[PDB]
């Protein structure tokens, strides 16, 4: 019938009993000029929409609806990549012809990928600090803990750069010999970022393995929402129908976030633990829904969310949840930035718990796991006496830490100062760690078992 | 700026560490100038 | 020795002022700020579901 | 019958729902979704559906079946991978082509088509029977019957019919019972509503201690069997690898493994390396795997299915425990489960009162942890069978007193610590002493000091040497190290090698990773023994730096401990460990002179 | 009328307005399963419940409400010593009814039979360290407040199985001449730990002397608040009737908290800071009024609660607002209980806030108040002496601090290291504390009279 | 009242203490007004508030809290007495107050230090030296003492 | 504007100069819009939220806060022109906002700062010595440095 309400950009619409959950409505306005919504909520006698299209033109008794008769759906094809898409679906290369094969639920309720063959080869980045101590394996989802007063945006674009130099790096690792594609979602995300993105695939040449899907924040919530999930659905497509490697780069989640607090405010739901929702939870397990290795087994889609602190903490819902759900994490550090070290990574707070089963052998040493576990214990102690050197004085300190104080220098000039663009093999990559090793002598090392640590000191 | 969430514990072993230290540290510094003021006058005499 | 203790002395007594200024009032000025932020999550978020 | 008044979530509400229990097995649209009804207000009926909605309308028909929502105990439970409620996923991978089926699909809770075999017990003709009885059993472990078929609670009667040893269906009979009339006829499975206990008929202290393998775990307080268990985590603290290693080293007849709201890929992890992973006492086809019974839930599966999860996982241990049979639960996380209660809480729309959690929430928990615990078996003819529950928690609520942590501590019996930071610099399982207790300890010792070891003395110093070097820490720290006796300095340098052995945990199952329990009292003897010498020849003069040059080739040798096996010097300790005494006594007297 | 619905724990009944507050109900289900519950809320046709057992698995066309037209009572007598109940009042023994002798309500009394009268006679707990330095006395409540680093449950036997065998010593100084009598009251308790509490009183000999009301872990919320109830009145009988001094012990207090939070105190209604109510306050001062000084002059009831501070923490409400109502406190550490100390109680955090003055002379000694100055003042000394002998040595140590030193030691070792059923008197507790103050001269314990000090030395 | 006895007793003490007060200020009468304690009395309006399922503000105690601290010690103070006579009389309201929260920079002790103009602390090591009231000369003040002196000065003493 | 002259010209300031702003970009002029102080606005939306009934989100400052900055910043840009003969003309944003619970913790800065590309923090302790515009490099980014210092590189300055 018409418009019963409208709160905020949510709207109310009276209407029969004939949508189904997750239908679309178009919305007809007396302007001349239709909008198209989803609904949130289906309910007797009426349903609860949120535009996708406009925020205003609404009526409040001159509108007349009509049900489209089809729940949202993406139409994957093929060729997709090399294309620039928008969740909305708006013309600006591509958008609304983009080629179909299946329409597949944004949902991911029939098909549902799941790991159930363990983290199988490494997947290369060319940062010492990603693939030494946290190290990633196909189908892994770890994420990128980043910060605000910091830009978060140019980590995600020297991990967009330096990736698909990767393919290559995996080449020589061999058992890789099939197609790289990075499935690029942006949902938040400015004008001005929005063109560095496509600068960075741009450059290395990864420009036709990628999609983009693009959304704004003056879009809708919840289409920002929808945009990243739709893509997640299309990578899908890629694995598991023509057995490809799919890396999908997902930014921002601070921005998913944001949405899922605004939505809901006098629906059945309603925002709960401090202020950001009680379900937040099951939002970020539809995004991890689509992530692991593919069914047949090969091919895999691994995911590496891009995500940021905004005061530099992990207590706050949006790092806390999500590190739950994630197998480890990677911390980003205010103080190696102020410097000047790029990329700026500490290690301390960074460990993935599947490292053992991710590294293996003949990509990959065995001394790797041992190697990592060394560079934590004195990067710490090391921490620990600057402070105490601080306060009381050097009377506190002893000469094990001064070892201590002169091996967090090397480590964080060395091992965490490298290029943009600046690719390296995994090999090299625990050949440099080993010569930040070399200042403390055997009898001092015991993170390591010593049958190993004789063949390589 | 400080952490927006439970920083208290930690500031609460943080105020902990503190307090020990000036109490350890003023017993130290009594015993030194205890002795020294002993030490200053066998060494005037 | 008494040369040395001379030495130790000084030291010893700017670390005892050193904690006693600059640590404790800090730590006090942090503690409270974050106890009533922390606090005030807790009882708004009951107000307004209440609400 | 109802009529679909709402689908708001993965939560349906339906209409013209009267008659129905807040158990009830529902089955929701025209689509049928498995179903359950949690709560009612009014004639609009609150439902779960535990398949998520991408297309469910309103309006569309809901059947009440007329029977509760309940999960087969039965056949086929071991050396299978089930989900939240229990149907076959190695099934569903062939047929459907997915790992877990299509929302509006329905499959049966066991293999329907598979037949097993019966054998017939001590209840025959004529005699009397009640539940928990063994009418029957199959064959599921191949060195032992892992799996006795018991008549539930509340069954009685005098039986008619006992069907002879062979291959019959589960869905075909095998007894009869008369009781009140005939009281039905029984099929070699049985349904159970898993939200709801499983009767006792007496519970009994945990007073059996029985391995957890892991260095640390031994150490501190003994293992326990029938105890109940908090272990902290933070998703990042190797909590997925210390539970492969509990699996292999816990020789208990039954394991059941529960991933509450896990990742997919720790799901594999489990899967693929449990048949690689060889059974201690004597292998099994595909032995580690084929005693174990999986529930496997991922968190990406809806709320619905998460909250089942850790309920009919407890259900198929106290089944087991009734049926004579001692139990090891891994449940991870348990922290994951009260982050799905809270889930359910956002979607109903309920207030909190457990800081941003709902108000059930403290009451589960401590229901959850009661139906674990060391008990005589249901039955008449009455046998021995425990739970020992190891729960992960983690923080969920942006605290340190936070709601889950605390509710949980409170009803556990055993507390052993782990920290984060020392998790990741290399030493998980890691170990807080002054944040831990455990109330078993008192009985469990003193049976480890009956069957050899001197177990009792060497507990209480062990702990003892640790605490002092937290208050030394902080001396340390400030002063330095300048400052500090002989005595000590020794208290830290004997706490450094407790620190290398025990927390640090070399590999899956290599570097010799599983201590018994026996080489464990042997490796803190041979720390102990050298405690009280060190003390000693310090204070009869003999400099720190002194004592550490001339102790010289033993301490070499207990630092060296964890490589050694103990199956090259008698078979569960070591005939070098024992040389070990022998040799510090000797170094002592040449030293001390 | 028929059940409306279930919301939760709360229950929504549309039955008719006729049934009075307090009033007990009966849920007829057609499982055979008969279960009661006591009206929260009686309103107009409709009346809201919370079952003692369960919550779910009722109807609402196939499970009827019947009115039992009696109001929440205990039969109160004095055979109830040597009888196990749960928490409903209902027995456990499987055997014989409660038995009455009159009908008491649960609530804080209907009449409340107490009068305020302070304190003067000493009641003991068979260990030295509570009751020297932190006396307990007839009328006056001192909980033992203690964390989930402690085996909290176990130091609780200890408490309350000594008690009672102080009796006969108390009555050879002539303290007590009439009866010992022992409530207890789990709440929230395990099934083993229950076990271990009922077993040591059998072994005492302590099993006839007390009643146990049990509230097991897995039974509701509102089971568990019913629960002290049930034992404060059964203590009033026997306290005001045949005068008796009964001793009650509740533990734990802290999942009595909980059951409060959870619901009953916060049922939609909004709770104070950290979910926990600020009319939690309200309702400790319920289980307050029924203790204390009654009728008679040789009945009294002396209550020690039992609280467990979740994390140890000194700004949560728990501690907090008991320890307002309540005289002082018995802190118990984590530090003592590493070093192998049982049981591990300190006496510095620790106070009673009337030491000599709450309790009596006859049945104690006058040195009773001076004794626990000189204890105290060296036990504080003695914490920071200890400090300083790690770092100075005892080259240049204190004197008066090196016997304090040693005095740590001492006070620790054996006035608070005790055996399981080693059970002390009051005149012999006095005595240790002497010999522990005997290595000091005279000219190091002058905060006492020479008269005293010559004396007793 | 001890604070087991009925909340409305708590809430009312105050109340009745001042107005029976106030009555012998009219009747040319100094009372000493000795009140123990506030904090507690803080608390007895914060229950109530969470019973109805109104909001309390800050701290979790409520609104109405500020206002009613305020106007108690306001009502307290020296007067001449209603009527022909004008006989003249004091109340002085000495309310002791404890950490509340357990913290003592909660807003009920803060709220009443800036109303008073009168402090005198309490110490824990000076109580058990026998000296009561347990004062210095920074955990004290008056503000009192200013007309005070001068008032005793006019007596005879030599006392500003 | 004035600070209780009416709600709507406050909400509306910033969008209305904003939209002043591009009129001007479309002929292909540069503008700078220097807001002044959109911490104002932020308690706007607190405001509106409260008075219409809304529930807000975290620290009472709603959610909608963020979407709605969002938006507001995006409109600005450097750009080539609206129509045909083509130009280019910019609006260049710069935006004061102040704390709110006296921290850089506080729901506004934070979101505020999640969007923004160029840092310019506070330092109290710097202001007291006399200095303003005060700022620190631990306190501060600009993520158009690196080109910026090469443009500057080319006029004489050693300036990278």
């Amino acid at each position: 019938n018409t418009v019963s309400g409208v709160n905020g950009p949510l709207v109310i619409l009276e209407k029969v009993k004939f949508p189904r959950y997750n239908e679309i409505v178009n919305l007809t306005l007396p302007d001349g000029t239709v909008r198209q919504g989803q609904v949130l909520e289906i309910r007797g006698d009426r349903a609860i929409v949120q535009v996708f299209e406009g925020t205003s033109g609404i009526d409040v008794k001159k509108t007349t609806v009509e049900f489209t008769g089809e729940s949202l759906r993406i139409p994957v094809s093929e060729d997709m990549l090399g294309r620039i898409f928008d969740g909305s679906g708006r013309p600006i290369d591509n958008g609304p012809k983009v080629f179909a094969e299946d329409y597949l639920d944004i949902n991911g309720s029939p098909i549902n990928p799941y790991a159930r063959i363990y983290p199988e080869e490494m997947i290369s980045t060319g940062v010492s600090a990603i693939d030494t101590m946290n190290s990633i394996a196909r189908g892994q989802k770890i994420p990128i803990f980043s910060a605000s007063g910091l830009p978060h945006n140019e980590i995600a674009a020297q991990i967009c750069r330096q990736a698909g130099l990767v393919r290559p790096t995996k080449d020589v690792h061999d058992g890789h010999e099939e197609n790289f594609s990075i499935v690029f979602a942006a949902m938040g995300v400015n004008l001005e970022t929005a063109r560095f993105f496509k600068q960075d695939f741009e450059e290395n040449g990864s420009l036709e393995r990628t999609s983009l899907f693009l959304n704004l924040a003056n879009d809708p919530t919840i289409e920002r929402i929808i945009t990243p999930r739709l893509a997640l659905t299309t990578a899908e497509y890629l694995a598991y129908q023509t057995e490809r490697h799919v890396l999908t780069i997902l930014t921002d989640m601070s921005s998913y976030a944001d949405a899922l607090r605004e939505v809901s405010a006098a629906r059945e739901e309603v925002p709960g633990r401090r202020g950001y929702p009680g379900y937040m939870y099951t939002d970020l397990s539809t995004i991890y829904e689509r992530a692991g290795r593919v069914e047949g087994r090969n091919g895999s889609i691994t995911q590496i969310p891009i995500l940021t602190m905004p005061n530099d903490d992990i207590t706050h819902p949006i790092p806390d949840l999500t590190g739950y759900i994630t197998e480890g994490q990677i911390f980003v550090d205010r103080q190696l930035h102020n410097k000047g070290i790029y990329p700026p990574i500490n290690v301390l707070p960074s460990l993935s718990r599947l490292m053992k089963s991710a590294i293996g052998e003949g990509m990959t040493r065995k001394d790797h796991g041992d190697v990592s576990n060394q560079l934590y214990a004195k990067y710490a102690i090391g921490k620990d006496a600057a402070a105490m050197k601080a306060v009381v004085g050097e009377e506190a300190l002893s000469i094990e830490d001064k070892l201590s104080l002169e091996f967090l220098e090397k480590f964080e000039k060395t091992f965490i100062t490298q290029g943009a663009y600046e690719d390296r093999t995994v090999f090299e990559s625990l050949d440099q760690a080993w010569s930040l090793l070399r200042i403390y002598p055997k009898e001092m090392l015991n993170r390591i078992s010593p049958k190993i640590l004789d063949e390589f000191y | 700026v400080f952490p927006t969430r439970m920083t208290l514990g930690l500031m609460k072993t943080k105020l902990k560490g503190a307090n020990q230290g000036y109490s350890l540290l003023k017993r130290k510094s009594e015993a030194l100038t205890k002795r020294f003021r002993d030490i200053t006058k066998r060494i005037d005499d | 020795a008494f040369i040395i203790l001379d030495e130790v002395i000084k030291v010893t007594n700017r670390r005892v002022n050193a904690i006693e200024h600059v640590i404790i009032p800090r730590t006090e000025n942090t503690i409270a700020y974050i106890n009533s932020e922390l606090d005030e999550l807790d009882r708004e978020e009951f107000y307004r579901l209440k609400k | 019958y109802g009529a679909i008044y709402s689908v708001s979530g993965p939560v349906v509400i339906a209409e013209n729902m009267i008659g129905c229990a807040m158990y009830e097995l529902v089955k929701v649209g025209h689509d049928n979704l498995v179903g359950e009804v949690i709560r009612i207000d009014g004639d609009k009926a609150t439902i779960q559906v535990y398949e998520e909605t991408a297309g469910l309308t309103v309006g569309d028909p809901v059947l009440r079946t007329g029977k509760p929502l309940s999960v087969e105990l039965g056949p086929g439970l071991m050396e299978t991978i089930y989900d939240g409620i229990q149907r076959p996923l190695k099934a569903i991978k062939e047929e459907s082509q997915s790992i877990y089926i299509p929302r509006g699909i329905d499959t049966p809770a066991l293999d329907r088509t598979i037949k097993w075999q019966f054998t017939p017990g001590k209840f025959q003709v004529g005699d009397h029977i009640s539940g928990g009885d063994i009418y029957g059993s199959v064959f599921e472990n191949s060195l032992i019957s892992s799996h006795k078929i018991l008549l539930p609670p509340r069954s009685r009667g005098t039986i008619t019919w006992i069907a002879p040893a062979g291959e019959y269906t589960l869905d075909e009979k095998i007894l009869e019972v008369e009781f009140d009339g005939k009281k039905s006829d029984f099929t070699l499975y049985h349904t159970w509503p898993v939200r709801v206990p499983r009767p006792v008929t007496e519970k009994l202290s945990a007073d059996y201690p029985l391995l957890t393998g892991q260095r640390v775990l031994d150490a501190l307080f003994p293992c326990v069997q029938g105890g109940t268990t908090c272990i902290p985590g933070a998703f990042g603290c190797g909590k997925t690898v210390i539970s492969q290693s509990l699996s292999k080293y816990s020789n208990s007849d039954a394991i059941i493994y529960v991933g509450c709201g896990e990742r997919g890929n720790e799901m594999a992890e489990v899967l693929m390396e449990f048949p690689e992973l060889y059974t201690e006492m004597s292998g099994t086809k595909e032995p580690i795997m084929k005693r174990t019974t999986l529930v496997a839930n991922t968190s990406n599966m809806p709320v619905a299915a998460r909250e089942a999860s850790i309920y009919t996982g407890i259900t198929l241990a106290e089944y087991f425990r009734d049926q004579g049979k001692n139990v090891s639960m891994i449940a991870d996380s348990s922290s994951r489960w009260a982050e799905a209660l809270r889930e359910i809480s956002g979607r109903l729309g309920e207030m909190p009162a457990d800081q941003g959690f709902p108000a059930y929430l403290g009451a589960k928990l401590a229901s959850f942890y009661e139906r674990a615990g060391k008990a005589v078996a249901l039955g008449s003819p009455d046998r021995t069978g425990s739970v020992s529950i190891v729960a992960a928690v983690s923080p969920a609520g942006g605290d340190f007193s936070d709601p889950v942590t605390t509710a949980t501590l409170g009803i556990t019996q055993v507390f052993w610590g782990l920290d984060k930071k020392l998790a990741q610099r290399k030493h998980f399982p890691s170990i807080n002493t002054s944040v831990s207790y455990s109330k078993y300890t008192n009985v469990l010792n003193k049976f480890y000091d009956s069957n050899y070891p001197e177990f009792p003395v060497l507990r209480d110093r062990m702990k003892e040497i640790l605490s002092n070097a937290e208050e030394l820490e902080q001396v340390v720290q400030l002063v330095g190290k300048s400052a500090l006796s002989d005595s000590d300095k020794i208290t830290l340098d004997v706490a450094t090698l407790i620190k290398e052995d025990f927390l640090q945990q070399n590999g899956y199952s290599t570097y010799d990773a599983f201590c018994p329990i026996w080489k464990t009292f042997d490796m803190m003897r041979a720390f102990i023994s050298y405690h009280d010498e060190a003390q000693k020849a310090v204070a009869n003069g003999a400099n720190w730096s002194k004592l550490a040059d001339s102790t010289g080739d033993v301490k070499h040798a207990v630092s060296s401990s964890k490589f050694f096996e103990p199956s090259r010097g008698e078979k569960e300790v070591h005939g070098e460990f024992e040389k070990l005494l022998s040799t510090m006594q000797e170094r002592f007297a040449e030293s001390t002179d």
